[PDB]
């Protein structure tokens, strides 16, 4: 039933907020919390993201965190920034300079507590909790620092509860510091031991869909949350709307984890968007799988599927939708692991979101996102053969040998997914 | 009389009970609030009929029933639909949270804490009962719920009720509307912790079902509520002995004594002829030889196998509507003649063959058309070991590599009972070809 | 694309056919485990029948007859002939045999004892068609191809598979001149290339020598046989209906004796091809059993006959 | 082809037609419930040490 959802740092806050827009008005809660849609469907599971108020108020149950203000009184501005629960915004004032090391150990210590304190309030209510969503990036430091720490201490207090993050992945593409490989290395190492289910959202892959695709010759942050929200509503609807497949967390993880941390997704969408056209089953099909349309920069040719979530969005034949997932796992059955049956699962929802008659996202668990893991390992052994930026990070207590152990966990992650599929 | 207790176990068992009881209180004239017009003795009775129905003084037909699911959603349907005044809340069991399509969260972590609940409320269902025969048990083998804590209630069931026969009808995973890639641990773990604890166990395959929607009832895209319906019409088919007058299937025991010589051996096969549509605007009926001979057709079948390339060990026919014992004898005449039909050299080469005069029921609206004439053919064959090999062929493939392993090893259950499943599923493939090949 | 697997490595005629697929540029051949396959191309041992048919949007067809081999075996094919009565205990063109666990020359076989004292014992053909010049016994190889349909196609060209020894009343101890496989005879190779005489210098032979022709003293009987073998079993094997579909090429033995009656000896399961006719063999599999289930972007007689009565 | 035990009634008939002739205790299940969550016991308290640490 219920999920708590987590927003940390500047990127978390900013695809977070997003995200509340776009489902709300989804399920036709405006800005003030009030209901004014036009289907049973919208309320049916309205309370796995969001709490009923007196006067029929809908509130979602969002927590709100940063070192800084900045973001969060963005937030409260922002068009449905006063849907939020007041008391749910827990913000510093220090900031965490891109630093991991702040987030986890020294600033992001200081305030934790505070952040528990509220998810455990909201947590208390909760009918029966299924677990949390965290929307982060690895490459700050509040977000990536701070929002494992989180994890971390999370786990603790709910260790029978699933833990699902959105997590962004640096990219020097659309980048801020040189230190992000070292922020985004030390997350990953906290995700592969305390998270069940991870959407990597490649700051990469976002940036070359707004250029090639999109035909935008300078993509802004705004433009990369549109594929990151689209994204978001895309692989919640199966927890959000009536249905069979995936419809809760632990389901969700049953169906898409063969190995407990090989559990990091590739998203995809269709049709990619920033348009009148109808889109046919067969070419939403074919879009969604194509490498176009991933959201993590990772070639799915260059590895092998060990399970794939499809759920399609709209009014549309059935029928044509089973005939056409069948087609492209038949002409394409080299990239599914044999020793995996059926390892393709597809949802059908009847409503399709804001502005298309017809979509379908992607959820690929595959061996190629190894390449992700590889790039920022790349990234990260550049500057840490020559101990270059550390002194930010051991100025707030940290040794190297911690470094050392991130990056040697990191790169068994990569080569255990070789080893899949490999066999 | 002596009565009959139904469990429906998860998502699966609930909605395919749905789906019988409505179809049962058609057949017997019985309405969605429990009245029984017809039923003139007043708050009791020992009719044929009431071996699945008790009776209150305010003349209210109750089924012999309990429901149980680990999440609410499904039950929640029935509390709320058209037969809500037909069952009493307590025979309505739900919990929080469910077994995420891990047989060892229903059977070991969940089904620990509700069992003892579960078991007081048939416990109900059982003292009011003055000679129950034993259960009907209703579930899927992929689910957790279906698959993990039907095989703990088996198990309780005969510790608490050790004289009683228990029936299973059992939902076998089918790609094309499945909801788990685990599904066949689920089911071999399933059938191997229950296969003592069953006297008779009816599978069906939701591909042959669902092929059999789309081919014969011009269903595009069949959901749970077209295959529940032809389901019921099958699972009514089989019940009909014990719930109207007639000599043959009269008792629970008696399905093992006619159908399950050899006790592992405990899974027949049924075929079922005609499902027709009711869109169909000209359809020319059916004789007594078309549906009969239909029924040595695989299309027809609740398994897809191949009954020629293995050996019968028992075949009944069960027969509803306009039939007589004379065309039925004609028409198994022909079809020997014609078809690969071998016994087993220790049991004869024989039917045996209930007719039932009433023709199928249907329900209102619904995808099948009225018949005036039908047949459930029960066959205990070796050929139905097909379904088995399918089943673990999947398993091997994923457990080679220990894929999904760790989910089940979390909630507390230990490796070795894997391997454990797998030879006895091993074992029981090679019992049915040492009697059928 | 269409979609293959193959899964007996040692099948020359498969090998051939395999091969002429993937030249098509239409079919992908997968690793033999994958079970997206359209077209299974099966081991002859416990080939998992089971597992076919269950594949939601892959027609699926493979190249044997599942409970084909009832005639393709000795002791089963003697049990078929006796029990069915379509074919009989009075069948007039199957020696006389028993089955045996543990004029009258007769054989045992299942390697292979000829005697008139004392698996199957049958009686042994005394008085064999002779060719000369060389005074020689012979067999004759009929292919055949069964589709999915249950059609029932003789490939036009068979072989003689000859001695090259003169044939020998008074001594059944040496075999070379009573046994007429292509390894035992490898004067091999005299009178044709590798004991092996085809159709139409047979046909050549029975017109010069004997004053008619194979189609009338030998062929019309040929096809009698296997018309008849094949249409006993099908109510049996036939997959018209099934979930799955099948074909198979069988290979029929006949021995033809000095009055020209023909004789059924054996029917194969999984036949190998005279080398010349591989070819032309292997692309006929291709156009009858398998385009016609899977189109793309005769060297064949049907054998039918529906005689009112 | 011998049809036995023919039996009629108002609702129908019976027979039939031959064409030839030839535990765990409640203790156990309890044990073994009891271990089933002894070891997720230990693995929650092995992940808590970690975590302590
Ligand atoms: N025929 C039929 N099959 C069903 C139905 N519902 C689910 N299934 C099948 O049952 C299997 C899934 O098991 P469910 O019964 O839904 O699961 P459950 O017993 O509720 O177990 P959890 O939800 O894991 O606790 C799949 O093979 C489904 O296709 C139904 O109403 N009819
Ligand atoms: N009843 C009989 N009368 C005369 N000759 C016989 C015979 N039975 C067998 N033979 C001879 O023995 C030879 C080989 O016998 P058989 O047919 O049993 O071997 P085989 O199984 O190897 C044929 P294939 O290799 O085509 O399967 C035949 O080609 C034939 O010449
Ligand atoms: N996609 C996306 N990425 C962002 C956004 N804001 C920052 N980033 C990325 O997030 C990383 C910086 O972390 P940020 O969240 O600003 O730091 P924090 O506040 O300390 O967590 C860099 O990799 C940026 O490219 C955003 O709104 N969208
Ligand atoms: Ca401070
Ligand atoms: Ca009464
Ligand atoms: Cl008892
Ligand atoms: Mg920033
Ligand atoms: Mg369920």
């Amino acid at each position: 039933r219920e999920i708590v959802h987590i927003q940390a740092g500047q990127c978390g806050n900013q695809i977070g907020a997003k995200f509340w827009e776009v489902i709300s008005d989804e399920h036709g809660i405006d800005p003030t919390g009030s209901y004014h849609g036009d289907s049973d469907l919208q309320l049916e599971r309205i309370n796995v993201y969001y709490n009923e108020a007196a006067g029929n108020k809908y509130v979602p149950r969002a927590i709100l965190v940063d070192l800084e203000p900045g973001t969060m009184d963005s937030v409260r501005s922002g068009p449905f920034g006063q849907i939020f629960r007041p008391d749910n915004f827990v913000f510093g004032q220090s900031g965490a300079g891109n630093n991991w090391a702040k987030g986890h150990y020294t600033e992001g210590a200081e305030l934790v507590d505070s952040v528990l304190d509220v998810v455990r309030k909201e947590s208390e209510s909760c009918d029966c909790l299924q677990g949390f969503q965290l929307t982060h990036s690895l490459g700050g430091g509040t977000g990536s620092g701070m929002g494992t720490l989180l994890i971390s201490k999370i786990r603790e207090e709910y260790p029978d509860r699933i833990m699902n993050t959105f997590s962004v992945v640096p990219s020097p593409k659309v980048s801020d510091t040189v230190v992000e490989p070292y922020n985004a290395t030390l997350s990953v190492h906290q995700l592969v031991e305390n998270t069940d289910e991870t959407y990597c959202i490649d700051n990469e892959a976002l940036y070359d869909i707004c250029f090639r695709t999109l035909k935008l010759t300078t993509p802004t942050y705004g433009d990369l949350n549109h594929l990151v929200s689209a994204t978001m509503s895309g692989v919640t609807t199966c927890l959000r709307f009536p249905g069979q497949l995936n419809a809760d967390l632990r389901k969700l993880a049953v169906n898409m984890v063969p190995f407990p941390r090989l559990h990091f997704f590739m998203p995809g969408f269709a049709p990619l968007t920033s348009q009148y056209r109808a889109l046919t089953v067969p070419e939403l099909t074919q879009q969604m799988f194509d490498a176009k349309n991933m959201m993590a920069a990772c070639d799915p040719r260059h590895g092998r599927y060990l399970t794939v979530a499809a759920v399609f969005r709209g009014r549309m034949s059935m029928k044509e939708v089973d005939e056409q997932m069948l087609n492209v796992q038949n002409k394409n059955s080299s990239y599914f692991v044999e020793w995996i049956p059926n390892n393709v699962k597809t949802a059908v929802c009847d409503i399709p979101p804001r502005g298309l008659k017809m979509s379908a996202t992607f959820i690929g668990n595959s061996t190629a996102i190894q390449e992700l893991f590889k790039r920022i390992s790349e990234q990260f052994t550049a500057m840490f053969r020559r101990k270059a930026f550390l002194h930010w990070y051991t100025g707030e207590g940290m040794d190297e040998m911690e470094f050392t152990e991130a990056e040697s966990n990191m790169n068994d992650l990569v080569s255990e997914y070789q080893q899949y599929q490999d066999a | 009389m002596r009565e009959c207790i139904s469990i429906h176990v998860g998502q699966a068992g609930v909605q395919i009970g749905n789906a019988c009881w409505e179809l049962y209180c058609l057949e017997h004239g019985i309405q969605p609030d429990g009245q029984m017009p017809s039923d003139k003795t007043i708050g009791g009775g020992d009719d044929s009929f009431n071996t699945f129905f008790s009776e209150t003084g305010a003349g209210k037909h109750v089924p012999r029933a309990v429901f149980v699911d680990l999440e609410p959603t499904v039950i929640d349907e029935v509390r709320t639909g058209t037969y809500r005044q037909l069952f009493h809340p307590e025979q309505l069991i739900t919990g929080k949270e469910d077994a995420a399509n891990n047989y060892a969260r229903g059977h070991y972590t969940i089904g620990k804490e509700i069992i003892d609940l579960v078991l007081d409320r048939i416990r109900k269902l059982a003292d009011q009962c003055t000679g129950l025969q034993g259960f009907l048990v209703f579930h899927s083998f992929g689910g957790g719920t279906g698959s993990g804590f039907t095989s703990l209630l088996m198990e309780r069931l005969s510790v608490d009720y050790g004289k009683k026969s228990k029936l299973e009808f059992s939902i076998y995973p089918a790609p094309q509307v499945s909801t788990a890639v685990v599904e066949p641990y689920n089911s071999i773990l399933t059938t191997h912790t229950t296969l003592e604890h069953s006297d008779c166990a009816f599978m069906v395959d939701n591909e042959a079902i669902y092929d059999i929607c789309r081919r014969n009832l011009d269903i595009e895209r069949p959901t749970y509520t077209n295959l529940n319906r032809l389901i019921s019409q099958i699972v009514s088919s089989i019940t009909a002995s014990l719930r109207f007058d007639g000599a043959l299937n009269v008792d629970l025991t008696e399905f093992q004594t006619n159908l399950v010589p050899y006790p592992r051996i405990h899974f027949p096969l049924a075929t079922y002829a005609p499902v027709i549509s009711a869109e169909k605007a000209y359809h020319e009926q059916l004789s007594v030889a078309e549906i009969t001979n239909a029924c040595f057709e695989p299309a027809n079948q609740m398994v897809k196998c191949d009954p020629r390339h293995g050996k019968y060990m028992a075949c009944c026919l069960l027969y509803r509507g306009d039939v007589v014992p004379k065309d039925v004898n004609a028409a198994i005449a022909t079809i020997k003649t014609k078809r690969s039909i071998q016994f087993v050299d220790w049991c004869p080469t024989g039917f045996k063959v209930g007719i039932n005069y009433q023709p199928p029921t249907v329900v209102p609206g619904g995808d099948l058309a009225k018949v005036q004439r039908a047949v459930c053919m029960l066959s205990n064959t070796t050929a139905i070991a097909e379904a088995w090999a399918r089943l673990d062929h999947k398993f091997d493939l994923m457990y080679a590599k220990r894929a999904f392993v760790h989910w089940y090893v979390g909630e507390g259950m230990e490796e070795g009972e894997f391997s454990e499943a797998r030879e006895d599923m091993a074992a029981l493939e090679k019992d049915y070809e040492e009697v059928g090949v | 694309m269409y979609t293959f697997v193959v899964r007996d490595e040692n099948s020359s005629v498969y090998a051939e056919v395999s091969r002429l697929l993937l030249a098509t540029g239409q079919w992908k051949r997968l690793r033999k485990d994958n079970p997206r396959f359209n077209l299974m191309l099966g081991e002859r041992n416990r080939l998992p029948f089971g597992r076919l048919g269950h594949e939601p949007g892959l027609v699926q067809l493979v190249n044997y007859y599942r409970g084909a081999d009832k005639l393709c075996r000795k002791a089963s094919l003697v049990k078929l002939i006796k029990t069915s009565p379509e074919l009989s205990e009075s069948c007039t063109w199957f020696p006389e045999s028993y089955v045996i666990y543990p004029g009258n020359v007769w054989i045992a076989k299942s390697g292979i004892l000829i005697s008139s004292e004392a698996h199957v014992i049958q009686k042994y053909l005394e008085k064999p068609l002779l060719l000369e010049p060389g005074h020689r016994k012979f067999d004759i190889r009929s292919w055949v191809l069964v589709d999915h349909l249950y059609n029932i196609y003789l490939y036009r060209e068979g072989v003689l598979r000859t001695s090259s020894e003169p044939y020998n009343s008074a001594n059944f101890q040496d075999k070379t001149c009573h046994l007429t496989n292509h390894c035992i005879q490898k004067n091999y190779g005299r009178y044709e290339e590798g004991n092996e005489m085809f159709f139409e210098e047979f046909n050549q032979y029975l017109m010069d020598a004997l004053n008619t022709t194979l189609e009338n003293s030998i062929l019309l009987q040929i096809k009698h046989i296997i018309r008849s073998c094949l249409m006993c079993i099908e109510p049996a094997i036939s997959t018209k209906h099934l979930h799955y579909q099948s074909f198979q090429l069988f290979g029929f033995d006949f021995m033809v004796d000095e009055e020209l009656k023909v004789w059924l000896i054996e029917v194969n399961g999984a036949p190998a091809c005279a080398q010349k006719l591989y070819a032309e063999l292997c692309q006929g599999i291709v156009d009858v059993a398998i385009s016609s289930v899977f189109p793309l972007a005769s060297i064949f007689i049907k054998l039918h006959h529906h005689h009112h009565h | 082809m011998e049809v036995i035990e023919l039996n009629k009634c108002t609702s129908g008939q019976s027979f039939e037609v031959i064409l030839k002739p030839p535990d765990p205790s409640l203790e156990e299940i309890q044990k073994k419930l009891e271990a089933a969550e002894e070891r997720r016991k230990y693995q929650e308290a092995e992940l808590l040490k970690h975590l302590a640490e």
